[PDB]
């Protein structure tokens, strides 16, 4: 497998998104892998719209602004046949009424995979060959608010207690050596000014460092 | 597991 | 006009470049503007060649990585008859002989428009209806150098006299009001890892902060 | 002013 992977240097990614005061990361989480996947199959790259998730899934499971997960997402727009761009329908960060169109669709998906769960061999795996990967984590520390760069390491992360959904666009290493310093290149939904540019590194193949490698998945397209 | 807030 | 525009949501724009040491900010400008007319002309994204434009644009006026103007640019496609792709006449930063093939050409334009100068308002309706706006700006302080979040706004700005080319992306704001806390959406070359992946979001209705609007444009394809 | 290409 490639030393490092990086899908944003081959226009697979979006901007960075902000979900502000809504619980919907599993939201942009899902809405980023669909859209690498729909870039992979297509040449072009458009923005879906987490407001039609957070307002339209709730048959599926997924609770909007009170939470949700990203397979069931995927689950939505397969069960819906199709997800709205974000331009057709904007981001609010409340939970509102479904407004679904099936003429603003963008993106259509036949089901979801999931990763060899806590095995970051297999998510290596996967970052290289498919594209972005949705992503659980625990993001439940001051740490990771205030983070501004390097390589994030958290003494306690867990692996198994994970409240943010995420997107590993890549990975890489810092300096000269191909096996130190490595890490995961993580798209978050906090907005640019977080984290300087809205990405985290993650330390990568340090024992599955804050579950990014137990729930991960993407859609199929 | 829990939800991804 | 829309209370916010990004082209790079709807497929238009290609990933951050880099133009190394080379003074070529004026070819990533043009290049970019003419990416967004060939996306919108035929729904395919292709990266364009800078450094066709270096080394074949000096009978209109350009100096290669001595500098240039996105508007020349512009002038040497048309009296060219094409544009090399990114792939097929690849960026080395430095000043070379001329190797357009025409049969790598996948770019054209019979010309350009030019936005009226110092108008913010006439670059907001240009972006809106057009796409990404080639633009020159002041870009000549350590504030730019080091930009990482946030609004730019530096005192010391030019709206007349400047020395960079970049690429007006979209348009937006902050918080609830679309009508205060206003800023540009501004692609640069110097790479992802510079600024916001690359991006930098510029004071808006600020009296034609660094000068945005003064000498802004874009290809007629 | 001054005439500055857009290095
Ligand atoms: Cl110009």
């Amino acid at each position: 497998l490639p030393k490092s992977v990086d899908w944003r240097k081959k226009g697979y990614v979006t901007p960075v998104k902000n979900q502000k005061q809504c619980g919907s990361a599993w939201a942009f989480s899902a809405t980023g892998a669909l859209e690498g996947q729909m870039f992979r199959k297509t040449g072009k790259l458009v923005s879906l719209s987490e407001q039609n998730l957070v307002d339209c899934s709730r048959p599926q499971g997924n609770q909007g602004c009170n939470g949700g997960f990203m397979a069931r997402a995927f689950q939505y727009v397969k069960e819906n046949g199709g997800l709205d761009s974000e331009e057709s329908y904007p981001y609010v960060a409340v939970d509102e009424i479904c407004k679904y169109r099936p003429e603003n669709s963008v993106a259509q998906d036949t089901g979801f995979t999931v990763v060899a769960p806590g095995k970051e061999k297999a998510l290596m795996k996967a970052v290289a060959t498919v594209g972005p990967i949705s992503v659980a984590m625990d993001a439940g520390h001051s740490s990771f608010q205030f983070y501004k760069s390097g390589i994030y390491f958290e003494p306690d992360c867990s692996s198994k207690n994970l409240d943010h959904g995420v997107l590993v666009v890549g990975y890489g290493f810092e300096g000269a050596n191909s096996q130190n310093s490595k890490y995961w290149l993580v798209k978050n939904s906090w907005g640019p000014e977080w984290g300087s540019n809205g990405y985290v590194k993650i330390a990568k193949d340090k024992n599955n460092h804050c579950g990014i490698a137990t729930a991960a998945s993407y859609p199929n397209v | 597991c829990k939800k991804k807030k």
